[PDB]
RNA sequence: GCGAGAGCUAACUUCCGUAGCCGAGAGGGAAACAACCCAGACCAUCAGCUAAGGUCCCUAAAUGAUCGCUCAGUGGUUAA
RNA sequence: GAUGUCGGCUCGUCGCAUCCUGGGGCUGAAGAAGGUCCCAAGGGUUGGGCUGUUCGCCCAUUAAAGCGGCACGCGAGCUGGGUUCAGAACGUCGUGAGACAGUUCGGUCUCUAUCCGCUACGGGCGCAGGAGAAUUGAGGGGAGUUGCUCCUAGUACGAG
RNA sequence: ACCGCUGAAAGCAUCUAAGCGGGAAGCCAGCCCCAAGAUGAGUUCUCCCACUGUUUAUCAGGUAAGACUCCCGGAAGACC
């Protein structure tokens, strides 16, 4: 079970209805919460309690409070996310916004990023994926990794930038 | 020696399907179109009152049950099986689905089909037929 | 989108470049306007233009009225093309540039009443091996006792022809407009003499 | 009969079984081919009845 | 159904014991349905109570009450 | 007081316990070629030699040459080779007349569809006046198969 | 089928318990054909118009717009 709600000042969680908003300084952000759960800010910080304590009640609880704690660091702190390429010359780049996958197939792979977030390039083997909420991020460099899932034999693909994929060894 | 009515009146009443069960709905539209609620009653004539359906769009349903409540039709060619789910009857053509469950409700000789006429489905919020200026009735178990 | 109305004249053979291109020859010629669908007018987008000339001594009071109304003059026949405008009238310049790949509807020449060879292409039966009046017949046309039946659609003796057909991707040969000629590669259904309605591809190759 | 009774009872806010008891409880002894025909015939009368067996009942 | 043999503790199976029904039994129930559940029809009735079985609409009768259960359409057919 | 019986032919259509083809987990999966399992029934599933064959073996191909149901589908649709009438013969049994689910040669398969069902095509009336034309598409039917080569690229992979 | 995003019950973890995305020759749509007897019989353009008859003759007659019959044919077709 989980309860404190550590809120920066640059917050303005308007718990009214089942729609308890949050505003910030990276752009404001809209979240639904169950509304027979009930949550509000009770001083410096925030907190959600619940009705019954049965199992159901358990389930919903910590899910809307993590969900509320990452609206929480995402109009704060900020999102990203870091990627490597590796393999025998894979690369990337940028078109606009468009992330320019060159991953050994006869013909690449661009990427259009969904409204929130920002694509980046450094050294054209590395590619970031940054923004306002987390869960996009999360559900968009998804699409990025699984563009070449890391192969079982030779690691070659996109991974999280100290992942530690497996080997298997062939021959 | 016991009453035999007659057919005088024409009775209009508006439905809003909005938000309610269906096979609830579909009791309350069968039983007004019947003519069960009617003191007189008189079973080997029509006297049901005629129903406006408004917002069948919006009709509600107790999940999961959209996406597992599947409709059959069957063409008399082979392989002629043809099924829907209620999720898309309802976005192809709602009307269909109340207008299903209702005649399902009603009795299936040559008066109920002639009963099935006396229904008027319209998805959404509003209808064409304010010359017969029906009376609406609410959604209630009484 | 784009299409017109005209005739079949006839199959000939021609050449572009060095190989002998099959073309079968159509007059479309010059449609007028008559009637414009719209929305607000008839619920859905299309235009009705006419094609063959027609004297007044066989027009009909009302046909003479409908033609009259958009000041056109009239004709044996009118059709409809959803979704089409420009103004004036229609002829198969500019409609078509040689290149083009074109949809010809037709009539099919009409066969009567045919069997089940000449129609479905049935395998008949054994010209010679004791067969006993059963060398063109269909055969068997059901199970047993299930489903003590015959199915629906199932395929026997009927009217062949006289169909409506679209032959898909004919090659736009030649055009010699004002002469209202479009030369077109391959075979469109219906006999010579016959209508035919020339339109966009269906499909986008 | 039946049918009939059902309908007018419930026009008054009462189901027909309800009304029934109702009815045998104040003692009031009606055929129901005689309710039906109460109820069918003569609105205020059967309402009437309608009432005193609601009394009947509470 | 219960009691056994035979049978594969198979058969809308076969052969006996025993109760009931059908046979020669209409009426209500079990959608339909000799046998199961209720129940034995002298005739007339636009009269009342009940049995099994039922009371959301087709379909007579509580969309009854109160304390729970299941969320799987389980309900609406099987096992290690 | 008759529900014609093997096989073929012809005509289909269904199940999925999937022969191919599509998607996917695992692999004792390097690549390529596989094995197995899960999802998948849209379409496709060749021609011959021998036998009455079903089957099965063989020739030659193929993406594959799937397994079953439909009265072991289909004789008022055809065949009539198998089997089960009368003839004749062999072997065998029987003293015999005769016999055998042994073999062998021979041996009549019924011009008219009444109703349902089916494919086509009209006549009637209906659709709140009588007419000529042009049409939306509720709904329904057809269609749905695959190889090979080439580029990518002699690249990823691989000691090769 | 399977692959994942965020993610509690269960401080970890988890594709799920609320939610979200990717995913087949299959499903629905898109292709071609029929289609308002879709009796729920639909829409649009146009033409004719408001006739005659002592209800002893309250339903018909002559008509308009328009068709049919008949003739000659047809790339339509058994007949239609
Ligand atoms: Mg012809
Ligand atoms: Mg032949
Ligand atoms: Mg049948
Ligand atoms: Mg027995
Ligand atoms: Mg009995
Ligand atoms: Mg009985
Ligand atoms: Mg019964
Ligand atoms: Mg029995
Ligand atoms: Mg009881
Ligand atoms: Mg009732
Ligand atoms: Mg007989
Ligand atoms: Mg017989
Ligand atoms: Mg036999
Ligand atoms: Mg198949
Ligand atoms: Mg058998
Ligand atoms: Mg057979
Ligand atoms: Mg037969
Ligand atoms: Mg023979
Ligand atoms: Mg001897
Ligand atoms: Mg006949
Ligand atoms: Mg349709
Ligand atoms: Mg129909
Ligand atoms: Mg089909
Ligand atoms: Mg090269
Ligand atoms: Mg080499
Ligand atoms: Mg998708
Ligand atoms: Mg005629
Ligand atoms: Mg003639």
């Amino acid at each position: 079970g989980k309860q404190p709600i550590a809120v920066p000042s640059g917050v303005t969680v308007n718990a009214q209805d089942g729609v308890f908003k949050v505003k910030g300084p990276k752009g404001e952000l809209t979240v639904p919460y169950n509304t027979e759960l009930t949550v509000r800010q009770d001083g410096d910080q925030l907190l959600v309690e619940r009705p019954s304590d049965a199992q159901k009640h358990r389930a919903l609880h910590g899910l809307t409070r993590t969900l509320v704690a990452n609206a929480v660091k995402g109009v704060s702190d900020g999102y990203t996310i870091n990627l490597e390429l590796r393999g025998v010359g894979f690369r990337a780049k940028l078109t606009g916004k468009a992330l320019e996958m060159n991953i050994g197939y006869s013909h690449p792979v661009i990427i259009e990023p969904p409204a929130g977030v920002t694509f980046a390039v450094p050294e054209p083997t590395r590619i970031d994926v940054s923004g306002i909420d987390k869960q996009l991020v999360g559900q968009v460099a998804a699409n990025v990794r699984k563009v070449r899932k890391p192969d079982a034999y030779h690691g070659k693909g996109v991974r999280f930038v100290g992942e530690q994929i497996a080997l298997k060894a062939g021959k | 020696k016991t009453y035999i009515p007659k057919n005088d009146e024409q009775n209009w009443v508006v439905v809003d399907a909005s938000g309610v069960p269906l096979g609830r709905l579909a009791t309350l539209i069968a039983s007004r179109i019947r003519g069960k609620h009617r003191p007189d009653f008189t079973p080997n004539m029509i006297q049901g009152d005629f129903v406006v359906v408004i917002n069948a769009a919006q009709v509600a349903l107790t999940g999961k049950k959209l996406d597992d409540k599947v409709y059959t039709r069957y063409t008399g060619y082979q392989g002629g099986l043809k099924t829907e789910t209620a999720r898309e009857a309802l976005s192809k053509h709602p009307e269909r689905v109340i207008e299903h469950a209702v005649f399902g409700m009603l009795p299936k000789g040559r008066q109920g089909r002639a009963m099935h006429t006396r229904l008027k489905v319209y998805a959404g919020e509003t209808h064409p037929h304010s010359a017969q200026k029906p009376q609406v009735l609410k959604t209630q178990p009484l | 989108m784009k299409g017109i109305l005209g005739t079949k004249i006839g199959m000939t053979q021609i050449w572009k470049n060095d190989r002998a291109i099959p073309v079968t020859v159509v007059l479309a010629g010059p449609c007028p306007i008559v009637q414009r669908k719209t929305a607000q007018t008839d619920g859905y987008e299309a235009v009705q233009i006419g094609y063959a000339p027609k004297a007044e001594r066989k027009v009909n009071k009302p046909m003479q009225g409908h033609f009259a109304k958009a000041g056109v003059a009239p004709t044996r026949i009118l059709r409809e093309f959803r979704g089409f405008a420009p103004d004036g009238d229609s002829v198969n310049v500019d409609i078509f540039a040689e290149g083009e790949k074109i949809d010809a509807t037709g009539t099919s020449k009409g066969k009567g009443t045919q069997g089940v060879m000449k129609r479905w292409n049935f395998a008949g039966g054994p010209a010679s091996h004791g067969s006993k009046k059963w060398h063109r017949r269909p055969g068997s046309i059901g199970q047993r006792k299930t489903p003590g039946r015959v199915y629906k659609g199932k395929r026997m003796a009927g009217h062949m022809g006289m169909e409506r057909v679209t032959v898909q991707n004919l090659e736009v040969v030649e055009i010699r407009a004002g002469e209202n000629l479009i030369l077109v590669k391959g075979a469109i259904p219906g006999a010579n003499g016959g209508l035919v309605v020339l339109r966009s591809a269906a499909k986008a190759s | 009969w039946i049918q009939r009774i059902n309908a007018g009872a419930r026009l008054h806010g009462m189901n027909y079984s309800t009304f029934i008891n109702g009815l045998k409880r104040a003692n009031i002894d009606l055929n129901r081919k005689v309710l039906a025909d109460i109820a069918a015939r003569e609105p205020e009368a059967f309402k009437a009845l309608v009432d005193a067996s609601r009394n009947a009942r509470q």
